[PDB]
């Protein structure tokens, strides 16, 4: 029988991989079911078996596929010196990323640095990384955080596979997931609402599960689900008692720091 | 019984080594079918060392995080160690148990992976394991490993029909071009055990989220927690009971997939693969230990790690030397960085970013070269296991003694690739065996003490480092304060000691020796320089920073 899953190309350009780890911690469905029966992940560096020449192959034979193929990129693109700061199969990222974006049937950024550029475009930016419409000029789908929760990946790849492209708000992101401010749905929220503060990590308001605003929590200007949809089936990081980096927001690094102020 | 071995004469070059974190090149010369000289060429630089400069000292672990997100968690851990010491605070004896225990949920989750997801697709033939009889295999999974429902002949073929299924499917997915397709004369298993393995490779799957699900009641999420702070720890609700008592069963559950599937697959594919016992060794290693009962000082943490901190040099097991940390420095001679920049030590150290070309012999990494006393060091868990062993450490005595006995080897063949893969289970079963009496400790101290941040000041002017053992090994992170902000940042990251180029004197890095007298028995599929490489387990994205 001729039998065919969605083509999926999956780039690693200036990234950490801690995007790719969140993607497998899905539960619905597991990272097994969804690449055996929904999806053919044609190439992840991460995970695949070739190696060299032979992944290089697989790259070329996906990229070529008459069938079409998805594109993700986890990672900025590091622009500088002809973009020879990151490079692959002695190719720069900008180069192989532009030409997997042309064809792609559609493009989704998993993470903050794939969507807006990430950790290494903070000033000073050493290495000229751009995110990927920054670069390229194309648009994207975009699934940001520092990582994203695979509940919002893996949920924006169904979604594009069965349903089409979920409205976006004007960062490129899924508003079925980044429609609403962290703050909005934190249970520190009658908190901050009484103007109840912690005023220091080791206070008994910290203790006693006060709001973090005066610790700089960016829960009030951040789109996430966070604290509606946990991560990895248990916590977040405000129930663990530090504020919200704002780590879903373009440009974070640099528009929500200090970490510990309300700059 | 011989190695495969081609009569293969010339260069190789293996561009991306996938399977591990980050962008790593290999180059070898091979000669009469074994590589003969190797350079390990790390590919992307991001500079966070330079995005550091002048920031708040408090964001540092925010950004040094993002240094990695397979060893999520280590670099938040070792900035803040580096800046409690910098400001002189002594963290709660909870946040240091907390702190801790987030260290070896690490462990395990990592380790896990990385043998199954990583490395195993080296040592198994996937297709063959639809070759094998099921229920011949789950005869030999009775043999080796305790009962269990996942190993019977119905679960095991139940993996064989899937897998089946997805290799007709024509779409070979993270299988395309596989070296072991078509059979390769490097892989030796049974078609019973690479069905065990992959039974398991499967499982592993489930496992790992559980295993993250289980740090993440301590750290707030993974990747990339989020309950440390200067000095301590912000999660009160993980001192609790309730918590601790899913941590632990969560941990247990984990642990009994240690015991039960990672050790007995390891043991079994060792046996099969002995010969690798004498390929891929190098000679000095380091630790800065772990899980410390005094994490005060960076002193302290040297001295009372339970994983111990220490220096081996020339394969002597008869002495294990003290970690000077004076003595640590890093070279760029060969790597990508400005001339000038050689024998730094990281609190002098310099981050000048100098491209040349690729395959420049001169210049052909973005890692820098650590180096101590003037020696390469090899770190990680085998490094951990040497030391441990050698200071009669009585975990790493009874477990390192079980597996010599189980594979009828010396000490001395923990030299080498095979060795360097055994030790990562060793210790992930010994972490395991801890993890019952560190909660323990947890849970009472939490009981009696709700102490878990320190109060502190921030100094005008400073300097600190923290250390921790990663699961890849020793990491420090080196800060100079000057106007309450960073004047200097630097991170040295175990990969960066073992997968770092040549240092000022032209010396061979660990991954580099290692690398020396690999067979080559097929040059187009050189799946014994993965082996080694491999089982360094490397992360560029660390190594480079
Ligand atoms: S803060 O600037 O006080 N914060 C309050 C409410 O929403 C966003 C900003
Ligand atoms: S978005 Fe964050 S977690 Fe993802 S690759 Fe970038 S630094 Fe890593
Ligand atoms: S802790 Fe943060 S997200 Fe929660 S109520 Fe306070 S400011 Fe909002
Ligand atoms: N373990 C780990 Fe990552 C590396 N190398 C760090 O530190
Ligand atoms: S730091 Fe990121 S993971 Fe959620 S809680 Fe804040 S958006
Ligand atoms: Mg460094
Ligand atoms: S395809």
């Amino acid at each position: 029988t001729a039998k065919h899953r969605p083509s999926v190309v999956w780039l690693h350009n200036a990234e950490c991989t801690g995007c790719t780890e969140a993607a497998i911690r899905t539960i619905k469905p597991y990272i097994d079911a969804l690449i055996l029966d929904t999806i053919s992940l044609d190439y992840q560096e991460t995970i695949m078996a070739a190696a060299g020449e032979a992944a290089e192959a697989a790259l070329h034979q996906a990229l070529e596929g008459k069938d079409g193929y998805y594109l993700v990129v986890e990672g900025g693109l590091p622009t500088i010196d002809g973009g020879q700061w990151g490079m692959v199969a002695g190719h720069p990222m900008i180069e192989t990323t532009k030409k997997a974006a042309a064809k792609a049937k559609g493009i989704i950024c998993i993470g903050t640095c794939s969507a807006y550029g990430g950790v290494q475009k903070a000033k000073p930016n050493p290495s000229q990384a751009k995110g990927v419409s920054e670069a390229l000029g194309v648009k994207t789908i975009n699934i940001p955080g520092c990582p994203p929760n695979p509940i919002n990946f893996v949920g924006a790849v169904v979604h594009v596979l069965t349903k089409g492209i979920p409205d976006l708000d004007e960062n490129g992101r899924p508003k079925l997931f980044y429609g609403e401010l962290v703050h909005d749905n934190c249970p520190r929220l009658p908190h901050f609402e009484a103007s109840e503060f912690a005023p220091s990590f080791d206070s008994e308001e910290a203790k006693k599960g006060f709001c973090l605003y005066e610790l700089g929590c960016k829960g009030p200007v951040t789109y996430n689900n966070c604290p509606k949809v946990l991560f990895n089936q248990v916590n977040w990081p405000v129930q663990a008692g530090h504020p919200c980096l704002g780590c879903s927001e373009p440009d974070f690094w640099d528009t929500m720091t200090p970490f510990y102020e309300q700059g | 019984k011989p190695t495969p071995q081609s009569t293969f004469t010339g260069p190789i070059v293996v561009d991306p080594i996938t399977r591990i974190e980050g962008h790593l090149r290999i180059m070898v010369e091979v000669e009469n079918g074994k590589v003969k000289d190797a350079w390990s060429s790390s590919q992307l630089f991001r500079g966070l060392e330079i995005i550091l400069k002048g920031r708040d000292p408090r964001d540092a672990q925010h950004f040094t995080q993002r240094a990695c997100g397979v060893c999520t968690y280590v670099h938040a851990l070792a900035s803040s160690r580096c800046v409690d010491d910098a400001v002189k605070v002594s963290i709660p004896a909870n946040a240091r148990m907390m702190r801790n225990l987030v260290m070896a949920s690490q462990y395990l989750h990592d380790h896990l992976v990385h043998f199954y997801h990583a490395h195993a697709l080296d040592w198994v033939d996937v297709t063959a394991a639809l070759k094998a009889d099921p229920n011949k295999a789950a005869k030999l999974a009775a043999s080796i490993a305790p009962a269990r429902p996942g190993n019977s002949a119905k679960a095991l073929k139940a993996v064989q029909d899937k897998l089946k299924a997805f290799v007709e499917s024509g779409q070979l997915g993270i299988f395309t071009n596989a070296y072991f397709l078509g059979g390769h004369k490097a892989y030796y298993l049974p078609p019973e055990v690479d069905l065990i393995a992959t039974a398991h490779y499967l499982e592993a799957l489930h496992m790992q989220v559980k295993a993250a699900s289980a740090m993440a009641i301590l750290g707030g999420k993974n990747p990339h927690t989020q309950f440390t702070v200067v000095g301590g720890c912000s999660n009160y609700q993980g001192l609790t009971k309730d918590p601790l008592a899913n941590y632990l069963a969560l941990s247990k559950e984990v642990c009994q997939f240690v015991n039960e599937c990672y050790i007995p697959d390891l043991l079994a594919v060792a046996g099969f693969y002995k010969d690798w016992g004498g390929i891929g060794g190098t000679s000095n290693y380091l630790a800065f230990g772990e899980f410390a009962t005094d994490d005060s000082s960076p002193e302290k943490h040297l001295a009372t790690s339970q994983f111990p901190s220490g220096v081996i040099t020339g394969r002597d097991l008869g002495k294990v030397d003290n970690v000077d940390l004076g003595a640590i420095y890093e070279d760029v001679k060969y790597s990508w960085y400005a001339p000038g920049g050689d024998g730094k030590h990281p609190y002098d150290g310099v981050t000048d970013p100098k491209y040349t070309k690729l395959d420049d012999k001169d210049h052909y990494s973005w890692m820098k070269a650590p180096r101590y006393k003037g020696k390469a060091m090899e770190v990680g868990p085998l490094a951990r296991t040497f030391i441990a062993y050698a200071k009669g450490q009585p975990d790493f005595k009874k477990v390192v003694d079980m597996v010599l006995g189980k594979l009828s080897v010396p000490a001395t063949a923990l030299h080498s690739t095979l060795g360097r893969t055994a030790a990562r289970g060793i210790e992930t079963a010994i972490v395991c065996a801890n993890m019952e009496k560190w909660i323990k400790e947890m849970a009472d101290s939490g009981a009696k003490d709700n102490t878990l941040c320190a109060k502190w000041e921030m100094p005008e002017e400073s300097k600190g480092v923290g250390l921790a053992d990663a699961p890849r090994g020793a990491l420090s992170h080196w800060i100079r304060i000057k106007g309450k902000k960073i004047d200097n940042f630097q991170l040295v990251v175990p990969s960066t000691w073992n997968l770092g180029p040549r240092g000022a004197q032209g010396d061979k890095s660990p991954v580099e020796e290692a690398l020396i007298g690999t067979p080559i028995a097929d040059p187009k599929r050189p799946v014994e320089i993965l082996r080694t490489v491999h089982a360094f387990d490397p992360c560029i994205a660390c190594g480079v920073h």
